[PDB]
């Protein structure tokens, strides 16, 4: 019992919550930042030429 | 960061751009681009005739 | 049910096992790769000015 109520004292975020949370950004990160990242990099690339 | 990075790269396009087109108005004035344009017409003539 | 929630959440925080990693990898190297080109672009820029 004494195990179970320190388990819900610290149970703020539910572990099966916080790691459903951590996968959903490692989700966003890889279709939005990594590919606006990419496109940056495209860019800078083709003002290279320009100069 | 990545706002960062994106703000230093647009900046430094912009400024090679400027500095380009300041060149384009030295190169070309009325004076010169007349004779250009006489200079073009005289081999445009001579690509003609041959 | 408490190895098991431990096990799994210290493998997704050490992918490579020795350390904590709070960027995903693939950003972390997309990063980098973005300053690498900035600073030449830099280069050319002061290049052409000079």
């Amino acid at each position: 019992s004494k195990t179970q109520r320190a388990l819900q004292k610290n149970t703020n975020p539910d572990t099966d919550a916080l790691l459903k949370s951590l996968s959903d950004h490692y989700s966003l990160e890889l279709d939005e930042m990594v590919p606006k990242m990419q496109r940056l990099i495209q860019q800078c690339e083709k003002h290279q030429e320009y100069g | 960061n990545a706002e960062y990075l994106e703000a230093k790269s647009n900046a430094l396009f912009l400024k090679l751009r400027m500095e380009e087109l300041q060149v384009l108005t030295d190169c070309y004035t009325p004076e010169k681009v007349l004779v250009h344009r006489q200079i073009r017409d005289t081999l445009e003539a001579g690509v003609k005739k041959e | 049910k408490l190895d098991s929630h431990l096990k799994e959440l210290r493998d997704f925080m050490y992918p490579e096992g020795n350390t904590l990693m709070l960027t995903t990898p693939e950003l972390s190297g997309e990063f980098h790769q973005l300053g690498s080109q900035l600073e030449k672009l830099n280069h050319i820029t002061v290049e052409i000015l000079g």
